[PDB]
RNA sequence: AGUUCUAUUGUGUUAGCAUGGUUUCG
RNA sequence: AUAAGAAUUAAAUCUUAAAAACAAUUCGUUAAGCAAAGAAGUAGAAAAUAAGA
């Protein structure tokens, strides 16, 4: 009985993002046994399910284009340094686990898998494969319309792009609004910008090679002066161009290349979790012990401690559901 | 103008003649 | 220059942190005048000084 | 005093700008943050200033 | 907040003192261990002559040179240093440990350590003053007068009864000369 | 018929996305069961 | 949506506060009662076309100045013969014409108008917020 | 690449690091974890079981 | 169930004819000259007709080539077809000049030769005399 | 204590830029704040932006 | 620097127009004319003062004309001052 | 007074030449009462443009070195003149070390926020 | 207001340098 | 003489010329003296200079 992930999530688009709805428990635990019982009972009730439970309504434009623009602006103001996105992995922070609307999605996927396997049992494997291909095509078609704030939604619903009301190009400094990337660049790391920050100076120089004005860079006056000095010194040292933006090979900061490599591998292992980056950092830890691995080691320790805490919690639950989970609500509210 | 150019032309001619002689 | 002014202050001060008493002010102004005179003897073209 | 109280409350709770986002009167663009008297931000700052007049500190009134 | 590992940190009574970072020399490691032992101080230390043999045996078990042997012997034979003595004396003064302060002050005053006068003079004077003040009997004013004059670089501010009874560049540099701590 | 109230707009964004995904799955399941019924009727 | 100066100071309106409005009502009630206690007295009402169609645009008071040399002349000069009370709803618009008018004037206006043109208090005799 | 504009004689320290890494992590092994980073681990800690 | 409880009257959702930014008042003639430059750079298409120039070009090309016009005149033919399809139902614009539209907003500064008109009184005055006695 | 404020008269005068084609400041620079000037808070109502550096030390 | 444009699946006239736009927004012709002949310092003072006074006015009037064109295109009506105390309640 | 010096040697420069230059710089530091703090190699880096060094040739990259030293302010002019006179060195720059943004302390996570 | 220290310096004098109009050389 | 370059409202002076090293255009390399193109809103604190025509 192939599941939804077994059937359809091996495609590129479908397999890209795959949220987790339930904790994974190793075979031989009370959680695993209860999950098995629930799956069996749910499959049997799917067999003895009525027609009214699969009623669906036609899809319509969730938002107008102007309302989408307003929502995007408000989300950006909420998170001015980061990009707005449906962080369905961080979902638990915003929506309480008990009120997750994705349990319906999980159960519907289970039902679709059961329906497809029964159809294969009845009509034939070739027809089942035809239907699986058709369902894959439909999922690919409907992949990019789920997000009301995406361009896929607009394209699917055939809505013309909004024509925003004109705004002034020359406004007061009070209203200047940089993009998140320019904002991160300008803030640097809470440190004034130096010529050694060759990874960022490209933002404040135009394609013509001329240094951008303050109205364009959206930098404070002190920051503008610091950036001008940094660019002038880099140019005099011949690590920054004079008449164009730096080549992609010139973007390393003025620092130790091996420390840069360690930083990049740590960033990869934290953002996505590259096992290759983890192995490279592990070997570098001993091969070059004169570099700085504080963040990498701290993340490793945090993960190990979280694993130990989860194991202790599982042992407590096996002995009997203890007051930890109840506290996560009652004690948190009392605090 | 018409002084530096003439002087430099004469200088180049003299230098070429001397180098050829040498 | 700051070290020399500190020494004069410790010589002529009311108490450990007294730097505004007129005696200490006189000492510091004298030291500053001497420093600027030396700087002018070097950079004789520095008119603002 | 609302000019600063509203900024403080918005910086603590950015999500208050969603409320009545489509209603004329609430200007949430950067550099303005001027809400209607019936906006949650305005009610919050009004209650805080009322408590301050009653004689509490800014932080106590905020809490 | 260790930049890298493995590392050896040393805390002197809940206070960071030194950190030996990864990839250090054997001589540096031995100096670290010796300094830790000195600061801390049945129990004994290997002789500085045999320190090289001990290190070689430890290396063999875990798995010498003419200059390495001499360096190890000298490092292990060195006595306490200015940083250790000053830190110990400061902590003892803050803890009002009379006997400690006394012993540490005597060690610092020892003649062989006179080379470190420029670094130890103020601490020595203030240790003497603190001992005199903390003495159970009321402080002797005559004794206090000498130390106070030494510290202040003068005796014009003391009570009268307790007071004890050429070149251009030289003359113009004498102005900035004050002899108090 | 009655849906919950959240404190942030992120929650409503994800709620709407989940609703759309569930409705698409419902359409697929209904079509599959209709095909099931048609096949059963044809066989019988 | 806005790219202009943001004011930092708000001015109170004592003339149009609750107690001041109550006093305005109390003082105007007595004058209105006394006026109505006398017979054959008409009250003129002036407003703006955008705040009132049915209302006539011409009356006895209106003078309808037509010459350039008569620009300075008021248009409500003769209202005193016919009327014993002018109830005005556009004091800002009619200020130059209600100035030193020989009949009592009861003006209705907003605190914003009063503060932006305080000179209307020199042409208004009774105020009803 | 041009011989008169490129860099030659440099160590391939990164390639050596990759080759040594192959020892701890087989080259024919998974490229990611079950939970892909901070966000995935947050999801794991914030999803309930049955 | 949950949803907005007030009208979606936001001026972004319902754009309105207004200047959202103020600016120190400009001399009237300077502003007029700047607006004239802007209009010239835009080339307001108030010509006899957008299709007239395309037709003229097509006819001139046909006259120049009386034999091989079938192959010569194809770019012109496509341009004329596009112009007919786009501006076929073309009506000359009937609106006030931007100069007057901005005088309405009071953007400019009164000079010696330009003054804003005084508020209308004759047209706006509405009088209602009623009896008030007894 | 009740003490009057000090005078707003300062030595040297006001910034002057040398006449001619040099561009040199005969006295003071372009960032000079005159004594008769409003407060910094008055002149900069917004205050530091969210992307400015909290610590200005280099 | 020198702007480089690739004439690919486009008209050479269009690419030349883009190059002209780049030159105009970079003031290349202005600088060439300035350096072709000597400008005395006082003339430069007057010119810079004139430009600094003039261009903001042009930008504001450009914004105004853009708003006018948008309103004419979208048949927008003149605004009325938002009356406060309006409940702004849906008629539903 | 603490300073940091950055040098860009050409490919023609050798380890022996680098050692000789560093020895000369430390000699100047000691003469001016200073002390060399640290020396580091920042690897081979391509130049943003071709360096046409007169009477030496044309180069398209360089090896970057850094050394930090405390010395009397009077030593900087001599050090700069010596580095300028040196042939192999393509470019050099000496600055006053800063409390926060210096290669001694602000040496990691200059580009990676997390 | 003044003195000392503190963080910052498109201010004035400074040895040298990176870049560039122009002229120059082939 | 003449053409070309250059320039001009249009011309002329001027430079080169007959296969070219420096009249003019294109490409490299140094050399010399010289040095505010690019980065700061005289705007926004209520902050406002002179009865009238």
């Amino acid at each position: 009985s192939p599941s939804f992930e077994q059937q359809f999530l091996n495609d590129k688009l479908l397999g890209q993002n795959t949220l987790q709805f339930t904790k994974v428990s190793e075979k031989g635990t009370a959680d695993a046994l209860f999950a098995e019982c629930l799956e069996s009972i749910r499959h049997r009730r799917f067999k003895l399910d009525p027609d009214v439970d699969n009623r669906s309504s036609e899809a319509v434009e969730k938002l107008t284009q102007e309302e989408r623009a307003i929502a995007e602006k408000i989300f950006q103001r909420v998170d001015p340094e980061r990009k707005i996105a449906p962080r369905l992995e961080s979902r638990g922070c915003y929506i309480d686990p008990l009120w997750d609307p994705f349990k319906r999605v999980e159960e519907l996927q289970q039902q679709v898998a059961q329906d497809l396997t029964e159809y294969a049992k009845l009509v034939g494997a070739a027809e089942a494969r035809r239907q699986r291909l058709l369902v894959r095509a439909s999922l690919r078609r409907q992949y990019r319309m789920h997000d009301p704030l995406s361009e896929g939604h607009r394209r699917f619903f055939g809505a013309q792009r909004a024509d925003p009301f004109p705004t002034p190009h020359r406004v007061h400094e009070r209203f200047w609004d940089p993009s998140p990337d320019v904002r991160v660049a300008l803030k640097n790391n809470n440190v004034p910008i130096s010529w050694r920050d060759l990874h960022i100076l490209h933002h404040f120089v135009g394609e013509n090679g001329l240094i951008l004005p303050r109205r364009t860079t959206h930098a404070s006056r002190y920051q503008q002066r610091c950036i001008f000095k940094a660019i002038c010194m880099a140019r005099r040292m011949a690590l920054f161009p004079y008449d164009w933006k730096p080549t992609q090979g010139e973007l390393m900061p003025v620092m130790d290349p091996l420390q840069y490599l360690v930083d990049e591998l740590t960033s990869r292992y934290k953002a996505t979790g590259d096992l290759r980056a983890d192995a490279m950092l592990c070997v570098m830890l001993s091969k070059y012990p004169k570099l700085n691995y504080f963040r990498y080691l701290q993340y490793k320790a945090q993960t190990q401690k979280s694993e130990v805490e989860a194991m202790q919690q599982q042992e407590e639950e096996d002995r009997g559901d203890f007051s930890r989970l109840l506290r996560k609500y009652k004690r948190a509210t009392t605090d | 103008g018409r002084s530096k150019v003439l002087i430099r032309r004469l200088k180049e001619r003299a230098k070429k003649e001397a180098e050829k002689k040498a | 220059h700051s070290w020399r002014k500190l020494q004069l202050c410790r010589l002529l001060q009311r108490r450990p942190f007294d730097t505004g008493s007129p005696a200490v002010q006189l000492a510091c102004l004298t030291e500053k005048i001497l420093n600027v005179r030396a700087h002018l003897l070097r950079h004789f073209r520095d008119q603002q000084k | 005093k609302y000019l600063s109280l509203t900024q403080a409350v918005l910086k603590k709770y950015p999500n208050m700008r969603f409320q009545d986002c489509y209603v004329d009167g609430n200007d949430w663009s950067k550099g303005n943050d001027s809400y209607r008297a019936d906006h949650p931000v305005m009610q919050f700052v009004a209650l805080q200033l009322r408590l301050m007049n009653l004689g509490l500190d800014r932080h106590a009134a905020f809490r | 907040a260790l930049p890298s590992v493995p590392a050896l940190v040393c805390f002197y009574r809940k206070k960071l003192y030194s950190v030996l970072a990864p990839g250090a020399s054997d001589v540096a490691l031995l100096r670290f261990l010796k300094e830790a032992a000195d600061l801390s101080e049945v129990c004994s230390r290997v002789s500085p002559e045999n320190v090289a043999e001990a290190v070689h045996g430890a290396r063999v078990a875990a798995a010498l040179t003419e200059t390495e042997a001499v360096a190890l012997e000298g490092a292990w034979a060195e006595r306490k240093d200015v940083q250790c003595l000053l830190t110990q004396l400061g902590v003892a003064m803050t803890r009002e440990q009379a006997e400690e302060v006394q012993t540490l002050k005597n060690e610092l005053v020892a003649e062989d350590r006179s080379e470190d006068a420029v670094l130890t003079g103020g601490r020595r004077l203030f240790a003497e003053l603190q001992l005199q003040l903390t003495g159970d009997s009321p402080p002797d004013r005559e004794a206090l007068s000498t130390l106070l004059s030494d510290i202040l670089g003068s005796a014009l501010s003391l009570p009268e009864s307790l007071q004890p009874p050429t070149g251009y560049a030289e003359q113009w540099a004498s102005l900035y000369q004050i002899e108090g701590y | 018929d009655v849906q919950p109230l959240f404190t942030s707009g992120q929650a409503y964004w994800q709620f709407e996305i989940a609703k759309s995904q569930a409705n698409h799955l419902l359409r697929i399941r209904s079509v599959l069961r209709r095909m099931k019924a048609q096949a059963e009727a044809a066989a019988q | 949506m806005n790219f202009n100066r943001i004011p930092t100071r708000l001015s109170t309106h004592y003339v149009c506060d609750p107690y001041t409005t109550l006093m305005h009502y109390r003082r105007t009630f007595k004058f209105l009662q006394a006026l109505k206690a006398k017979p054959n007295c008409r009250a003129l009402c002036l407003g703006n076309k955008n705040q009132v169609i049915s209302w006539p645009k011409h009356f006895d008071g209106l003078t309808v100045v037509t010459s350039a040399v008569a620009a300075q002349s008021s248009i409500l000069s003769s209202a005193s013969v016919y009327y014993s009370l002018i109830i005005c709803l556009d004091p800002v618009l009619f200020a130059k014409h209600l100035y030193r008018i020989n009949v009592p004037v009861l003006g209705v206006c907003t605190p914003r108008e009063i503060h932006e043109h305080p000179e209307i208090l020199k042409v208004i005799d009774y105020l009803l917020p | 690449k041009s011989i008169k504009k490129k860099i030659t004689g440099t160590d391939n320290v990164f390639r050596h690091i990759m080759e040594e890494s192959f020892a701890v992590l087989p080259e024919d092994g998974p490229e990611f974890e079950e939970d892909g980073g901070v966000s995935a681990k947050q999801q794991k800690s914030q999803i309930l079981s049955e | 169930m949950n949803g907005c409880s007030k009208r979606k009257s936001h001026r972004l959702l319902k754009p309105v004819f207004e200047l959202q930014q103020s600016f120190p008042k400009i001399q009237h003639w300077q502003g007029a000259e700047i607006l004239h430059r802007l209009k010239q750079k835009e080339k307001d298409a108030a010509v006899i007709h957008p299709c007239i120039d395309t037709w003229g070009d097509y006819a001139q090309c046909l006259r120049r080539y009386p034999a091989t016009s079938a192959a010569r005149c194809r770019v012109e033919s496509d341009r004329h077809t596009r112009c007919l399809q786009q501006h076929g139902r073309w009506k000359p614009s009937d609106s006030l000049e931007a100069l007057k539209l901005l005088e309405m907003f009071k953007v400019f500064n009164e000079t010696a030769r330009f003054k804003y008109p005084p508020p209308p009184v004759h047209s706006l005055v509405r009088g209602c005399a009623f009896p008030f006695s007894d | 204590p009740v003490v009057f404020p000090h005078t707003r008269a300062r030595a040297g005068g006001k910034p002057i830029m040398m006449r001619g084609k040099s561009g040199k400041w005969h006295w003071l620079g372009p960032y000079w704040k005159p004594p008769w000037a409003p407060s910094n808070k008055a002149r900069w109502p917004t205050g530091p932006e969210e992307w400015a550096w909290s610590d200005p030390t280099r | 620097m020198s702007c480089h444009r690739h004439v690919f699946r486009a008209a050479p006239a269009a690419v030349f127009a883009s190059v002209q736009r780049w030159g105009r927004r970079n003031n290349v012709h202005k600088l060439t004319l300035l350096v072709q002949t000597y400008e005395k310092p006082c003339v430069k003072r007057t010119r810079i003062a004139e430009e600094k006074a003039y261009y903001p006015r042009w930008f504001y009037l450009r914004y105004a004309t853009e708003v006018i064109r948008y309103s004419l295109k979208h048949h927008l009506r003149l605004g009325q001052a938002l009356d406060p105390n309006d409940d702004q309640r849906l008629d539903a | 007074v603490f300073y940091e010096t950055f040098v860009l040697f050409s490919k023609r420069v050798q380890r022996a030449d680098i050692r000789q230059l560093l020895k000369q710089q430390e000699a100047l530091i000691t003469k001016h009462h200073g002390s060399m703090l640290a020396v580091r190699d920042l690897g081979w880096r391509k130049t943003a443009f071709r360096v046409i060094k007169p009477r030496q040739g044309i180069f398209w990259f360089g090896r970057l070195f850094y050394f930090s030293f405390g010395a009397n302010p009077a030593a900087i002019t001599e050090m700069s003149q010596s580095l300028q006179s040196t042939n192999g060195v393509l470019r050099h720059a000496t600055v006053r070390m800063k409390k926060r943004h210096n290669l001694m302390t602000y040496n990691h996570h200059i580009h990676a926020r997390d």
